[PDB]
């Protein structure tokens, strides 16, 4: 309904890059988005740490489902709400381990992950969206993307140079 | 205004406008005995901080706030304090001469010259220290930077735990870490930028600032970060056993009930000044009260926060002096010949004994230490035998644990310029055969040698040290604005050694370090062959 | 113009041969000349007899037949010299005469009473010949007496089984034979009794130590010298001399319960049938060679070193920089450095055979994985093999040649140590390689001053002649009156830098030595860090 970013035959991304010095390590974060699509099966947005680094994020599709899976240096624990190629709003955020998420007005889903982990998603350095080169590029609509205080489509449509794009992409208007 | 006033969101303060001493620099509005929280007199002794009530008029902020307690004439661990505070050791007391349990306030240096963020954390060790002992109106003289020094709970009074909710102790960084969020919100109406705080601490203190880069509370309340002289994981850091420690504590004060609770409202009843004065001596390099493992402050030990890479990527220098234990070797110091065989042995094994206190393996470590710090070009010289007898303590407590954490931090793509001092003052009291030691430094990153000689550092200096003096401090100042000790403002003398030099990074692959002195220059791995020996070797042998 | 002398077993005829160099005059050489029984019935295995007396002249001008050994079958690389693999057909020349009886000594004589410098040849206990080194210039340039010679090697130098049927040791039989000899013959040619001295490197170094160390050497020789090699290496001496005699037996047929009968086994076997088997002993360690039998060795050679039971006579040690280049050969082959898994891989095969200790092995593995690993460049790779390359030469050469040094100086010895460090050109030897082990003699004998050969193809230059010559000066004045400076003052007789460095006594408390190469100069230790390590450190983990 947004900023619509719409992804065509094969799809694309919009890469934004954090300069070297100034990569962030947050141990909360918020993530929200709103897409438009049907697929029954894909990779959303995926944010992974800079090289050596396993802490990573990554927001998918399973089985038509959209489930979030994560690690901040210990494992992996995925969460889901369990599209229809409308504009559904996903909120998704975290505090360290404690991780929540939402999708529109739909019951909020939250997990609590058991045992002493850590609490950063250490050293961030690029954003990913839409797995492009996941092995699952995303072909549908996406708008209102939001990233802790960070709306990268935003800064897409304001052509930084820190931001790159390749790919089947295409902007409204 | 001779006489300035400013306003903060708890009323509104007066302070001065000295002129220093100089004729350089222009002048600069401190302020004195400023209040950032809530007095813990009474029941609130042992609790958290608390903000400061708002005041209404104006406050007389010009004289120096009370010291906190603390004791002087008493057993204080000289291993660990500064050497200069050991040998003046009176004029120190001069400074403490107005001990207060309402010792939370905190100082400031406004220059006029947003304006950069500098705060000090002081502590030799974790049951001395005030403040006011440093005048920060050079340094905010020469930097166009805002200078803030503090005080806070110290001894028993702020870091008292039972391990358990009745006491967590831990008290003292709270109070630094209140005075951050106090920084937080008051320091723009003085004209210094929020957004670039920096802390940067020494000794004792030094171990502070790393705990509040672990703290899971200080999450935004600075950027930059400075340490020196022991950061993280020394034996004299953190606190593990303080159930042991307090029993005895209340038992020599008396009231030793078995419920901590109990215990607690006891010594809660219980006046400041005789828990200063009671006597605690806690194993030779080890601290009977300070920072200790509790959950709220430091979730785990600090070594565990550091392998997985737990902090928020704060640019940090680490430095360390060339020769540090200079007190380590006492016995010995004053001896016109070196240490013999007899006496040489004897100090190691007394060294493995404390900190690697093992009969399985004792011998194995005993040897192969023996062996490897001893150069065999003059194995029976002796002289040179004490050299390398503090070459050896200096190296396990500051150079390798520092190391540590240059190297874990690095690997996290954590901006960090690590360095090294070597230029040190003539001292009367300091030997000639000894080098830059543990507390060498200080007077150098407040500029002291720009005013001169004063009470704490007598030993007077040349206008080459001057000329390296402001050397520092420029680097220092460089650092808060941008990071880069280079970036802002250009080196120059205002010949010049340092001109031509770029401090480069610290990669973890390339121990790229600056070698600051004389003769400043970059080298490549500090004490290679040592280090890798307190790293790697020496973990394998405890099987 | 053939030169003819009496000896005490007769009349002897030799050639007044000539030289290629001009500065260096005639040489008389006697060849061939036999100073024992030869050991081929009974004798065999039994301590050498007085050689025979013969009627008229001896026409004892010729070079005389090899010892039996097998040159190609497989032996170890690595306690031999490089030269001796990188030429193995130039020996294969030079040993084609392989007879049982070669208990010979071929002599040489200058023209212009003087010294005898006899030398010990061969690499390890089983190869070489007298005749591999045609040591000819030295003579002339010292004025000196230069004697090499053959001995009973391996089988049939120093077979034992523990028991009086089969005592071994005795090559060194045939040496002090031959020293014995040396004293009553050479006396009518010109020799200096009272200036005997022994000399050899590698295996023959071995001997040396061991000669020292005799109870039946008293007199005879006064000096000695010992380059690349010590007593207390590893494969200096045999430790289960019944056990590879066992399966030597059993290889050879006759295997049975009593030694006697396998004594007459072997003594009932010809010379080439038994030489020509192959055992293969424990890395590092010899298969056969001399022993603790009490009658040459009353014990193992550091034991009585270090109650220093025995004569002190005056000794010329030293060691080359890099002394193990075969050490790194598998991997000297790559053009990147070594992987840290196989230098890990290689140092753990190198602490098992020679350690293997139950105790703790992991300790000896870790401490020397930390130590010999200069952390400046802890990814050079290449710098890995150097320091595996270093480690070994230390171990088995540098650090038990210190420790004998000390001792003998302990016991108040004239005693004088060197290092070597300059090395031939060799095409074959990579460019990176430093000096290795037994590079010197060639540099010992001149051979540079007479040009190459098929044992040393090298392409020598002008300051690797007389870098030779300097180093036969040391050698030839240390022979005259215990130093190597007092005869003559070095002269180049050609910037040399070698008449203003002066060698020092080689004192226990300062280990003052002589840096033999481009730039000489003295020097207070040789690596002191390392050698304190090997004698020091390690001991105390049991
Ligand atoms: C995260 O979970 C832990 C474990 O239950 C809990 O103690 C903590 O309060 C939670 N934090 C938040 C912000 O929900
Ligand atoms: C502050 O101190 C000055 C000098 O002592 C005095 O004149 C003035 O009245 C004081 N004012 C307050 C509010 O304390
Ligand atoms: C000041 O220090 C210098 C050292 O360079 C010394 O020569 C001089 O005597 C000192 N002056 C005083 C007054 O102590
Ligand atoms: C043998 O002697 C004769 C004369 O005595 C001499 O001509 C000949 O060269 C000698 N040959 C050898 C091999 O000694
Ligand atoms: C040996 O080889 C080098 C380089 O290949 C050359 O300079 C030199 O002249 C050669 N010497 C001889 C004797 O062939
Ligand atoms: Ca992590």
């Amino acid at each position: 309904a947004g900023t619509t970013y719409i992804f065509s035959k094969g799809g694309g991304q919009i890469t934004y890059k954090w300069p070297p010095n100034d990569r962030p390590s947050t141990r909360a974060d918020r993530l929200a988005i709103g897409f438009s699509t049907v697929q029954k099966e894909a990779v959303l947005v995926r944010v992974d740490s800079s090289s050596g680094l396993g802490d990573y994020l990554e927001l998918h599709i399973h089985q038509g489902k959209i489930g979030v899976k994560f690690n901040v240096g210990t494992d992996d624990i995925a969460i889901e709400e369990s599209n229809d190629g409308k504009y559904h709003v996903v909120r998704f955020t975290r505090s360290g381990g404690n991780a929540t998420l939402q999708v529109d007005s739909w019951p909020v889903i939250e997990r609590y992950p058991a045992g002493r982990q850590l609490t950063i998603f250490n050293s961030q350095a690029t954003i990913i969206i839409g797995g492009k080169e996941q092995g699952q590029p995303f072909q549908g609509q996406l708008s209102g993307l939001y990233y802790n205080g960070l709306k990268v489509l935003n800064m897409a449509a304001e052509n930084d140079a820190n931001i790159a794009i390749v790919g089947n992409v295409r902007l409204v208007g | 205004e001779r006489f300035p006033v400013v306003n903060t969101a708890y009323g509104r303060v007066r302070g001065v406008r000295r002129e220093l001493n100089n004729e350089i620099l222009g002048p600069v509005v401190q302020f004195l005995g400023v209040p950032y929280a809530t007095p813990p007199l009474g029941a609130r002794r042992f609790q958290p901080p608390e903000a400061p009530a708002s005041w209404p008029g104006v406050r007389n902020a010009t004289t120096l706030p009370p010291a906190c307690p603390q004791n002087l004439h008493g057993a204080l661990p000289a291993i660990m304090l500064p050497v200069w505070f050991t040998d003046n050791l009176e004029a120190a007391a001069t400074y403490v001469q107005n001990q207060s349990e309402d010792c939370l306030y905190l100082n400031l240096y406004v220059p006029t010259e947003k304006k950069p963020v500098m705060l000090f954390l002081h502590g030799g060790s974790y049951m001395e220290g005030t403040g006011n002992m440093f005048d920060g109106s050079v340094l905010a003289a020469y930097g166009n930077v805002i200078v803030v020094t503090l005080n806070y709970r110290l001894g028993v009074l702020g870091f008292l735990s039972t391990g358990d909710q009745a006491a967590k102790g831990n008290y003292g960084l709270l109070d630094q870490i209140q005075a951050l969020r106090w920084l937080s919100e008051n320091i723009a109406h003085f004209g210094g930028d929020p957004e670039r705080i920096t802390i940067f601490g020494s000794g004792a203190g030094a171990s502070c600032v790393n705990l509040l880069i672990l703290s899971h509370h200080s999450e935004g309340l600075f950027q930059k970060a400075i340490a020196q002289s022991g950061t993280a994981i020394s034996s004299w850091s953190v606190n593990y056993q303080p159930l042991k420690y307090t029993r005895l504590l209340a038992a020599k004060v008396g009231c030793d009930r078995e419920d901590s609770t109990e215990a607690v409202e006891c010594l809660r009843r219980k006046s400041s000044r005789e828990l200063v004065d009671q006597d605690v001596q806690p194993a030779r390099y080890h601290i009977a009260f300070g920072p200790v493992v509790d959950g709220d402050v430091v979730p785990d030990d600090p070594e565990i926060l550091m392998q997985q890479g737990e902090f928020l990527n704060y640019d940090m220098l680490i430095g360390v002096n060339q020769g540090e234990g200079l007190k380590f070797v006492e016995d010995s110091a004053e001896s016109e010949d070196g240490v013999s065989a007899s006496a040489f042995d004897f100090t190691v094994s007394n060294f493995v004994d404390n900190l690697y206190g093992y009969p399985e393996g004792k011998d194995v470590l005993r040897e192969t230490i023996k062996f490897m710090y001893t150069d065999w070009a003059d194995r029976d010289n002796g002289e040179m035998r004490r050299k390398t007898l503090l070459a050896l303590f200096t190296d396990h407590q500051w150079v390798a644990p520092a190391v540590a954490t240059a190297k874990l931090h690095a690997d996290y793509q954590s901006p960090v310029y690590f360095y090294t001092f070597y230029h040190h003052c003539q001292a009367e009291g300091r030997p000639e055969w000894a080098d830059a030691a543990h507390g060498d430094e200080l007077p150098y990153v407040f500029g002291v040698p720009m005013v001169g000689a004063t009470d704490l550092f007598p030993c007077n200096f040349s206008k080459n040290d001057v000329m390296l003096s402001a050397v520092v401090m420029t680097y220092w100042t460089n650092f808060a604005k941008t990071g880069d000790p280079n970036q802002p403002v250009p080196q120059d003398t205002k010949p010049n050694r340092f001109e031509e030099v770029v401090w480069s990074k610290f990669n973890s692959k390339e121990k790229q370090y600056l070698h600051i002195g004389l003769k400043p220059r970059v080298r490549d791995n500090y004490r290679a062959n040592k280090v890798a020996f307190w790293l790697e070797l020496v973990p394998h042998l405890h099987n």
